[PDB]
């Protein structure tokens, strides 16, 4: 962890366009615009609301710091995305098929890519088989 | 028929409060897909 | 600070077997003095209202006068709201502003009757019944049941003022020009047809209009049935709702008494291990008699805290669920 | 009305059991702590 | 145990200031309150109520010697106390952080000193992390 401390800082107040310790929530707006996201201000003022523990809007990483030092890997937060698939779950055993999974993929929430969504279920699925587990998938999520 | 307003306007009026609890009811509702519930 | 605060929790949110009098007491004072108030309206015992119930009610007027000053300077206790003012949020409380009415307007009533004027002090005596019942505890039950049953009570009152306003229409068509058997006419304009027709959705039936024709009798008949029903609905949709909220106060209120009692457990069993280190050896020679000896307590308090629930045959889902999965577990 | 004051008694005196049975029960209550049960 | 048997009688009646063999209920009311507590005499009453399964108040150890011989530590009283971590528990796991522990521990039933509570959860967050597992505590309590 000592080696990845000091050049995240360079990448933290990087959105700025300045040296000031500051997130810029205010310029996040443009940042992720001139990437290519353009959100709108709700889920732009939600955005800090909980990544910002703190509670201004741009912070020298007390909760920046912490996020990145959120690995979201561990027992913590691998049952909440286990709990994801078993409310698409029918008939036990995590039975979700090839196409159910693509019928899910590129509809609801924020949807993927079809050269994302056309490969994603394409590891989960190396038996070829109508039944994507969801524990051949949090595997390949346990280093995420 | 002294007062004999005050009654039709009291039932109308009553009437009227529930039928502008269902029109408040309908408008604030959050949304109208018909269908793609279980979908 | 001490006295101001005891006379806040004794004179608003009150508790002790002597506030119960207090409160009780100047309640049925002012019954007795709203039975006088109506008793001196029957012409036969008029007589009894004579202007010692004036002077009574002059007196109680001072009693209330200086009742609503003393709760509040008494109001200072309180984290909502300090000093003067802060504590005009304190008088936007409507049984205050009911309370302050009705000081306020009987004072003045009695004053200009004092240098059509005893008919108003009956209406400020009904109202201090209002005042005496504290916390408005029987309001925010019915305010809320009402509001969690929004739906099927607007559904039903839309649809039997829709029965009540149509087919009270067509009886006043059948029965436009049709005499008593006394020689008036009954269904006179459509204001008489409609009285009747929200006395016999209510199932009252006075008596003083029915429909003659017999044409009119068949509509009568027809709506009497199909919104009969639908104005009976609400007893039954209320007496759900309340028996279902009384019953979601003492979930939450027996969640409330196990919570200290399994924080005294724990916070008691780390005492109970913390004895390697809190003439310094003989007082910690009795420490170990006492943290054993309030553990004990404690363990019959949290037992006390889960094994009483309440309705306390609620088990009767999950028998032997409770008792299977850990007779697996230990295995 | 001859005996028309028992009416008037007995009406209020039905009002007076049930008031004083709320307020029996508002100060035989336990506690008036408003926010402190979910913390 | 044959060594310990002797000696605790010397303060089992400890608190009488006498040679009677009395557990000293009413005397336990000024022992207690000279070591420092004092407490009320309905808590008082309350401790020989269960403490002494005799029932009469001052005893020659029937249940004085049976709360020394309650080591409070087998699998008798080690799932009510890890009954006690479940009523704090939030979203599974036993997620309790040390924020949490410490806002439970300074505020309900009878309260810790904050050079005790400070350093309770210290054992219990070795890793330094937001979850204090109620497995790390009672096995720290398994000697208790
Ligand atoms: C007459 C009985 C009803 C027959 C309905 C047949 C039908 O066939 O009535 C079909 C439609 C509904 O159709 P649904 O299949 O439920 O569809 C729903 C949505 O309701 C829309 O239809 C459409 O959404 P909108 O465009 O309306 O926003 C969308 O599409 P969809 O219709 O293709 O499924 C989907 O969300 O009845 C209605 O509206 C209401 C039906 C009952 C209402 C009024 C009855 C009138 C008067 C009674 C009073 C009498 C006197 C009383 C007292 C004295
Ligand atoms: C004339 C129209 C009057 C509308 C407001 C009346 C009101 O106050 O009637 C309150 C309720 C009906 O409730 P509605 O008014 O039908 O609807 C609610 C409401 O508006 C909340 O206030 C809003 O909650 P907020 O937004 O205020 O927090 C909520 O919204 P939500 O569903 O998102 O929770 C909405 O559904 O009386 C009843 O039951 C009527 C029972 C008796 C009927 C007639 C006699
Ligand atoms: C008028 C409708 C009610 C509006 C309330 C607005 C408000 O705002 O009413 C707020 C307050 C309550 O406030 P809550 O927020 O619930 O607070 C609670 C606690 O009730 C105290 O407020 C405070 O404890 P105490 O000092 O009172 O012991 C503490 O603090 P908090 O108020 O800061 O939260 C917390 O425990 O309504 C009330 O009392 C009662 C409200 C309804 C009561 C009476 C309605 C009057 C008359 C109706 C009769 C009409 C005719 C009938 C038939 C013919
Ligand atoms: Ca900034
Ligand atoms: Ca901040
Ligand atoms: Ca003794
Ligand atoms: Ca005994």
């Amino acid at each position: 962890t000592e080696e990845q401390i000091a050049e995240f800082k360079e990448a933290f107040s990087l959105f700025d366009k300045d040296g000031d310790g500051t997130i810029t929530t205010k310029e996040l707006g443009t940042v992720m615009r001139s990437l290519g996201q353009n959100p709108t201000e709700a889920e732009l003022q939600d955005m800090i609301n909980e990544v910002d523990a703190d509670g201004n809007g741009t912070i020298d990483f007390p909760e920046f710091l912490t996020m990145m030092a959120r690995k979201m890997k561990d027992t913590d937060s691998e049952e909440e995305i286990r709990e994801a698939f078993r409310v698409f779950d029918k008939d036990g055993n995590g039975y979700i098929s090839a196409a159910e999974l693509r019928h899910v993929m590129t509809n609801l929430g924020e949807k993927l890519t079809d050269e994302e969504v056309d490969e994603m279920i394409r590891e989960a699925d190396i038996d070829g088989d109508g039944q994507v587990n969801y524990e051949e998938f949090v595997q390949m999520m346990t280093a995420k | 028929d002294d007062n004999s307003y005050m009654y039709i306007l009291f039932v109308m009026f009553l009437f009227a409060v529930t039928v502008g609890s269902l029109i408040l009811g309908y408008t604030r509702s959050r949304k109208v897909d018909k269908r793609s519930d279980p979908y | 600070t001490h006295v101001q605060g005891r006379v806040y929790n004794f004179l608003e949110r009150p508790t002790g077997w002597k506030c119960f009098v207090y409160h009780f007491a100047v309640f049925l004072i002012v019954l007795v003095c709203l039975i006088f108030s109506v008793l001196s309206t029957i012409e036969q015992y008029a007589a009894l209202a004579t202007g010692t119930l004036f002077w009574m009610e002059i007196v109680l007027v001072v009693f209330f006068g200086t009742e609503y000053v003393v709760r509040l300077w008494s109001a200072g206790c309180r984290s909502k709201y300090v000093g003067l003012w802060g504590r005009l949020r304190f008088a936007r409380k409507p049984i205050s502003i009911i309370d302050l009415i009705v000081v306020v307007a009987s004072m003045v009533v009695l004053c200009v009757g004092s240098k059509s004027a005893i008919r108003g002090i009956r209406f400020l005596q009904i109202l201090r019944m209002l005042h005496v019942d504290r916390q408005g505890g029987t309001w925010r039950l019915l305010g809320s049941v009402v509001f969690i049953h929004r739906q099927e009570l607007i559904t039903t009152l839309y649809i039997g003022f829709l029965g009540l306003i149509f087919s009270s229409y067509f009886v006043y068509l059948a029965e436009k020009d049709a005499v008593n058997e006394s020689g008036r006419v009954e269904f006179g304009s459509y204001a008489d047809a409609l009285w009747w027709g929200v006395v016999t959705v209510t199932t009252i039936g006075y008596g003083d209009k029915v429909p003659q024709t017999w044409v009119g009798k068949t509509i009568a008949s027809c709506f009497s049935v199909f919104a009969i029903s639908f104005f009976a609905l609400p007893a039954g949709i209320l007496g759900s709702g309340f028996a279902l909220k009384v019953q979601q106060k003492q979930r939450q209120k027996h969640f409330n008494r196990q919570i200290p009692a399994a924080a005294s457990l724990i916070q008691t069993a780390w005492r109970c291990y913390a004895a390697e280190n809190p003439l310094r050896e003989h007082h910690r020679a009795t420490i170990k008699v006492i943290r054993r000896m309030q553990y004990f307590v404690a363990k019959k308090k949290f037992q006390q805290a889960r094994k009483p629930y309440d309705i306390e045959q609620y088990s009767q889902g999950h028998l032997n669920l409770m008792v299977r999965i850990k007779e697996l577990q230990r295995r």
